[PDB]
């Protein structure tokens, strides 16, 4: 989640 | 055999400054926007290894007092990396460590080999802090997410990145930093108040007693301390903090004004 | 952009600040090295050194470690330290053994001691340490440059240690010296790429990561970015940036060695960066 | 009153010494060293020793250096902040401001690789 949604 | 004298030129002093001439008067450039490191992070940031987790927030939230999309995210993957549930355990024969998944020494190794093409020194020094019978030893090794055959660079990162903070002028956060690091004349003694003997440590030998007692509780110390290198009445800082306040005489009735025969 | 209007009437020749940004130190050519003091915009003048038979050209700033330490060489055997003590700038000590006049200084990094290191017109290299009690060791190296020996840099510490340094000259090359286990100083790979007449040379400050790099200037106009990617090889490639029209005086790293700032003859300051393909590109 | 008839008498002394004690158990540290000053200026003959030596161990140059500020001791450059603090078990110390700045944030001895908490050691 952290690498694919700013 | 002598060059022809020059009549311009232009240096680059302090830690972010441009000093430069031509043909006179000299102007001094504030030239801090072109380089790699920002010194208002340097003031902001933390290390404190007792608790990591409250590190990686803080760093991330002053990461966004500046603007910098890049750091606001690597640090908020550091939290969840360097959690307190992913411990490495004693025996190979029961679980695969952290460090070998894809998320561990993998990833950390892709963002040092990213910053290292920009020179970030101020990134690289801060990610190698935070993250610090033959299978036994080869287990040790493996679950480690810093590999221990490059410890060498991860000091050097770090003594940079120090005197860059002396440069700046911050002392503490130099001292912060630089207790990471993996590898590590005349001086004064006590005339011990038992034997009449000089006793090197807060213990004696000879009648094994305490050394050294204070002028003003009379109450042995064995931490900090402070003298008077001419008469020699020493004792607790924070005693002397209180007494050196207004007068300025020994305070075991010596005579010695210690405040003028002791600061050099 | 902050400015300061010295007095001296003789055009300036080098200009340098302190370790932490707060003092200034003008070198000239009528007599004057005086120091000002800027901090928070000011000129106040703290001193005004005097004393030197001709005019000077360079003046180095040693670390804060050691108290305030000044250099300064001029058109004679003239090198003298110029400490402060006691909340005033004075003389502290000269030194006159070179013959022919001396044209660069260059302090060693902190690590090693307190060392300076001079070169001569003549062609020789003196070597001040400091021993203690006020008192130097001064040792020197002759022949080592034909005609030449007008520009010394220091190579950063690495992991007792190998000293090092890189000199040039009048011969268009530049030599790499070792000090040896016993003592004497040593030889060793001398670069030759240059045509006309090298005039500074200046060494990267390191930060970890195991390449070497060197700037040259020259007559030419022309500025070779040296480069070492093996500590054990010890070659180096030339590669060019560009051709200027006049003559180059200066290069200077900057502190992460990642611009370069040149100045010469055609009086203008340009920076430079090196782009992700290989190729050096300006800013300003 | 007279200096060198009764003062030392092997009963005068305990009186003072107690008074001393008395004193001492009460907290009250600078009233005691008041009278201290009193008693030397009166009479001389109970004047303390030294207590701190400057010996070198490892017997044209200098030795300590600050920790935080690392300058060499000694050498010029609130009167207080110029002092070298010394611990005992650890060794070390710098000057008195830097060391206190030092101290009243972080617990323990900026030399890195140590683990003295020098300031609370003592309380
Ligand atoms: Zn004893
Ligand atoms: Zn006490
Ligand atoms: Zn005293
Ligand atoms: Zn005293
Ligand atoms: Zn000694
Ligand atoms: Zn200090
Ligand atoms: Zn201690
Ligand atoms: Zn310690």
């Amino acid at each position: 989640r952290i690498i694919y949604c700013s | 055999n002598i060059p022809f004298p020059r009549t311009s030129g232009a240096r680059f002093c302090g830690a972010g400054y441009l000093v430069y001439f031509t043909r006179g008067k000299v102007i001094i450039q504030d030239i801090a926007c072109l380089l790699p490191v920002h010194k208002s992070l340097g003031e902001l940031y933390i290390l404190n290894v007792n608790d990591i987790q409250e590190t990686c927030q803080k760093n991330a939230a002053s990461a966004l007092l500046v603007g910098r999309k890049d750091l606001v995210q690597v640090w908020s993957l550091a939290t969840v990396a360097t959690d307190l549930c992913l411990g490495p355990k004693s025996d190979p024969d029961l679980e695969t460590p952290w460090a070998r998944h894809p998320f561990g020494r993998q990833l950390l190794e892709s963002l040092l080999a990213h910053y290292c093409r920009l020179r970030d020194v101020q990134t690289l020094a801060m990610l190698c802090s935070v993250f610090e019978e033959r299978e036994r030893d080869q287990h040790d090794k493996n679950k480690r997410l810093l590999d221990p055959a490059n410890t060498q660079q991860f000091d050097d990162f770090k003594k940079c990145y120090g005197e860059i903070l002396y440069r700046w002028g911050l002392r503490e956060k130099r001292a912060e930093v630089l207790k990471f690091v993996s590898c590590p004349g005349i001086e004064f003694g006590v005339y011990c108040s038992h034997c009449r003997s000089e006793v090197r440590g807060t213990q004696c030998a000879i009648c094994k007693g305490f050394t050294f007692q204070c002028a003003i509780c009379h109450v042995a110390v064995r931490g900090s301390s402070n003298f008077c290198l001419t008469c020699g009445h020493g004792g607790h800082t924070s005693h002397m903090m209180e007494w050196f306040r207004t007068q300025e005489v020994c305070p075991t009735g010596c005579g010695c004004h210690c405040l003028l025969e002791s600061t050099f | 952009i902050n400015t300061v209007d010295t007095s001296h009437e003789d055009m300036i020749h080098d200009a340098q600040m302190d370790y932490y940004g707060t003092r200034l130190a003008t070198c000239s050519s009528d007599r004057s090295v005086k120091i000002f003091d800027v901090r928070n915009g000011g000129q106040i003048l703290i001193a005004d050194l005097r004393g030197h038979e001709g005019p000077v050209w360079q003046v180095a700033w040693a670390h804060p470690m050691y108290g305030n330490i000044l250099a300064s060489c001029s058109y004679d055997r003239k090198v003298i330290i110029w400490r402060e003590e006691n909340g005033t700038w004075e003389k502290s000590h000269e030194h006159a053994g070179h013959d022919s006049s001396v044209n660069s200084v260059c302090w060693a990094p902190h690590d090693y001691g307190l060392i300076l290191a001079c070169g001569s017109s003549d062609g020789a290299i003196s070597l001040l340490t400091y021993t203690g009690e006020g008192q130097w060791e001064v040792k020197k190296i002759n022949n080592a440059h034909t005609i030449g020996c007008n520009a010394v840099s220091w190579a950063p510490a690495v992991v007792n240690y190998i000293k090092r340094f890189a000199s040039g000259g009048c011969d268009n090359l530049i030599k790499l010296w070792k000090e040896e286990e016993d003592g004497q100083w040593k030889e060793e790979q001398k670069l030759e790429a240059h045509s006309d007449w090298v005039r500074d040379v200046a060494w990267a400050p390191s930060i970890g990561l195991p390449t070497s790099t060197i700037a040259s200037c020259s007559q030419d106009g022309r500025v070779f970015i040296w480069t070492c990617d093996d500590a054990s090889s010890n070659t180096w490639s030339p590669k060019l940036l560009h051709k200027f029209n006049d003559v180059v005086w200066h290069v200077s790293w900057s502190i992460t060695a990642n611009i370069l700032a040149v100045s010469g003859g055609d009086n203008k300051v340009t920076l430079w960066k090196e782009s992700v393909d290989g190729q050096w590109v300006c800013i300003s | 009153g007279s200096p060198l008839d009764v003062l030392k008498d092997e009963r005068v002394q305990y009186w003072i010494e107690n008074y001393r004690n008395l004193l001492d158990a009460w907290r009250f540290w600078h009233k005691r060293a008041e009278f201290d000053i009193h008693r030397s200026k009166l009479d001389p003959s109970s004047k303390p020793l030294a207590q701190v030596f400057v010996s070198c161990n490892f017997c044209r140059k200098p030795l300590p250096r600050c920790a935080l500020c690392l300058i060499n001791m000694g050498t010029p450059v609130a009167q207080f902040n110029n002092w070298f603090t010394w611990c005992h078990n650890c060794r070390h110390g710098g000057h008195a401001g830097h060391m206190l700045s030092w101290f009243r944030d972080h617990a323990e001895c900026p030399v890195s690789a140590c683990t003295c908490k020098c300031m609370q050691l003592d309380t």
